[PDB]
RNA sequence: UUGACCUCAAAUCAGGUAGGACUACGCGCUGAACUUAAGCAUAUCAAUAAGCGCAGGAAAAGAAAAUAACCAUGAUUCCCUCAGUAACGGCGAGUGAAGCGGGAAAAGCUCAAAUUUGAAAUCUGGCAACAUUUCUUUUGUUGUCCGAGUUGUAAUUUCAAGAAGCUGCUUUGAGUGUAGACGAUCGGUCUAAGUUCCUUGGAACAGGACGUCAGAGAGGGUGAGAACCCCGUCUUUGGUCGAUUGGAUAUGCCAUAUAAAGCGCUUUCGAAGAGUCGAGUUGUUUGGGAAUGCAGCUCUAAAUGGGUGGUAAAUUUCAUCUAA
RNA sequence: UGAAAGUGAAUGCAGGUGGGAACGCCCUUGUGGCGUGCACCAUCGACCGACCCGGAAUGGAAGGGUUUGAGU
RNA sequence: GUGAAGAGUUUCU
């Protein structure tokens, strides 16, 4: 709040913390973050690097929904399964195997991350990366693509 | 139909029905009393300058100055294909 | 000057937006109202539902289509399945959309199944009173205002718990399948472009 | 000569209407500069200030010539998010939307394009009569006559359709009076209680003692800090006007009520907005980038045609919509 | 990660080396040895993306690299 | 806009 500010206690003290040489007059080197390729160079290049230029294509009219694609890792994939599912199936031998929707989870794709108990188990995803189907494969999973 | 998120006939496979017939795309069509009228139109009013223009291109057989000029009048190609089509229907009518 | 840590400043002040700031103290206001309007209105429309009944929709877009969610109005061939007059569906309630269309049987079935559901729960006044007509009700002495979300949710589709894995699902090849399809569609031009010069260019060795 | 029609005049002709003011919000036109870019011209300030025209209680927008590319959505408006993102920018300073999704609220429709053609079935005005009133102030009906109108007023149709049939279909608008609830009610309240004693004080509304009310200890006044002195505060039924076919069986019932919609087999069909769309160029504007919208000039269309699908052009497909 | 189309992180105890907190076991008083070893730093590798390769219609699976990323 | 000439199916005077 203001009565814990610095300003309460610089009070009676002349220059207000702004020196004496070079007070605190208006913008002296401009305003908002004009001149970084001429006198605030030394900054810009040290500390923001690549702000100038171009670099790659422009893209007219970008939609993000049809790029909409997250993805979650193998080692994540029984996390998406109710406790009852997971005492249910994991580590037991079943005639059938628990099947995780990962597109009603959230995630687009299914990529491999971790490991995989040796539990069947089957696997829906739009996409999924070539190690994740491996390792499901060995797991002795199944991967189905819905749409 | 391949039931994946990829391919040519990508897409969750459901089933297909016939949709209802939609009254306004019939939009476009030729009504036989909308074309009696136009042709008597076409009786009592003559032709454009630039038709008549194009249809002199047509009977010299300058197809590719009628296009030019028919292109020049009516913008778009599209259109200029369409009326020497339609001039050229006309010629062949009046021969 | 710009001389300290972060990221660079990139405030859109520079015009006259201390004319134009919008406060929000009336949010408590505006929520009383709201209440009240609401309830005006279930009063002087009772015993009608305050919502009308709406269809289960799929949204569009691959981000949205796995979910269902509520529509402005039943197609006209949803209420042709159902037996209801377009001219009779907005007297009963019922919203029409003349815009929609059922390009899937399970889209029209699950429409017509919440008609159904409305009409088999509704409860018709006559027009005549004591003169029940066709179509109308003579129980109506115990009519109330309920809501239509507690007898007809939109409901998600449900998911499949556990299924056998199959000998064709375990020699499926997902990733494969994903790429070769991925080629296949991206090439399909260049295929129909050499196919096109394979009859047309083949056709010179006839003559 | 007269009459008819057309066009154009005049009347202190009969009846009307407009101006002006208010501008917080609203719809447009016109339109800067200071300033920032550490200078400065593009840019920015800003599609702002000033100027001008025009409304209401809201205005505007609005039922796709709309998104999307999906398992598809579905009038408009507003909020959150998208997003300080795509994009624009001496790519410098800076600027900067939209689809989807969630919510508030939801309501749909009307014409022109058709031969009623066995009947202009349409409308205004004068006169007269009969009703009506927030109201002798308001608002209609009927009769007759004269005008408008065939260079087109009525009816079924508006693309979601629909018409002509063929064809089985089924059946309804308007006065009064009682019990709860509703704008305002008010003859305005049963709406509760100390002004007892002692001290100080000019004055007790201060302190102390003895009590009281409280669904009322919010506030104000009274000669100083008053729940009980006063106005008030809290709770609380009933008189009256009006709506009282506002609603209930709105009774008792006036008399609506015999000609009018609906699904369905079937075909013929299915009229759909032009200096408009579109193209070029110029100016301006936009995030819109080989033109986002607007405007001037030139050219100037078509009927499965035309618009849109955010990179200019040609060709072939597809999806969506149906402008002027 | 790449401009993008796209691809997308375990050889091992989720690796080895050095210092290293705390703890445990001994020697005897030491600025003592032994065993693991949190955090952090330095370093040698492994995996993912990009690039440069060979590279045995479409695909780039294995083998690599003096490299490159705000990664595991 | 309307009518006559001229120039090596047209528009220049």
């Amino acid at each position: 709040p203001t009565h814990t500010s610095k300003t309460r206690k610089l009070r009676g003290h002349v220059s207000a913390g702004h020196g004496r040489i070079g007070k605190h007059r208006k913008h002296p080197g401009g305003r908002g973050k004009a001149g970084g390729l001429q006198h605030l160079r030394s900054h810009f290049d040290k500390y923001h690097p690549g702000y100038f230029g171009k670099v790659g294509m422009r893209r007219f009219h970008l939609m993000k929904n049809p790029l909409w694609r997250p993805t979650v890792n193998l080692d994540r994939l029984w996390t998406l399964v109710p406790n009852e599912t997971r005492e249910k199936y994991l580590g037991k031998n079943t005639e059938v195997a628990p099947v995780i929707n990962v597109l009603q989870s959230g995630y687009g794709k299914v990529l491999g991350k971790g490991r995989l108990p040796d539990t069947p188990v089957i696997i829906q995803t739009r996409y999924v990366s070539r190690r994740a189907e491996e390792k499901i494969k060995q797991a002795g999973g199944v991967v189905e693509l819905i749409a | 139909a391949p039931g994946l998120v990829v391919g040519l006939n990508k897409g969750k496979t459901l089933t297909k029905r016939q949709l209802p017939e939609r009254p306004s795309r019939r939009k476009g069509h030729l009504s036989k009393r909308t074309a009696f009228v136009r042709s008597i139109v076409r009786e009592v009013a003559g032709f454009a300058p630039y038709e008549r223009r194009v249809m002199e291109l047509i009977r010299n057989s300058q197809d590719k100055r009628a296009r030019k000029l028919a292109k020049k009048r009516l913008g778009t190609l599209k259109r200029a294909k369409g009326k020497i089509e339609e001039l050229t229907s006309v010629i062949q009518s009046s021969r | 000057a710009i001389h300290v840590k972060g990221q660079l400043p990139n405030a859109h002040f520079h015009k006259d937006w201390q004319r134009y700031v919008k406060t929000w103290f009336n949010q408590p206001g505006r929520k009383l109202r709201r209440r009240q309007a609401r309830q005006t209105k279930a009063a002087k429309i009772a015993p009608r539902p305050v919502e009308a009944i709406r269809p289960a929709v799929k949204p569009p877009t691959i981000r949205y289509n796995m979910k269902v969610r509520a529509g402005r109005g039943f197609t006209l061939e949803e209420l042709k399945a159902a037996g209801v007059s377009r001219r009779v569906a907005s007297t009963i309630g019922i919203p029409v959309d003349h815009r929609r269309r059922n390009r899937s049987e399970e889209s029209l079935q699950r429409n017509v199944e919440r008609i159904k559901v409305y009409l088999a729960h509704l409860i018709v006044f006559p027009r005549k009173a004591g003169q029940p007509k066709k179509g109308d009700a003579t129980d109506v002495s115990g009519a109330e205002q309920t809501d239509v979300a507690a007898v007809l949710p939109i409901t998600q589709e449900a998911v499949e718990e556990a299924k056998p894995i199959t000998e064709e699902a375990k020699n499926f090849n997902a990733f494969s399948t994903l790429s070769n399809e991925r080629a296949y569609a991206r090439y399909a031009g260049a295929r129909a472009a050499f196919q096109k010069k394979r009859a047309e260019e083949a056709e010179a060795k006839k003559k």
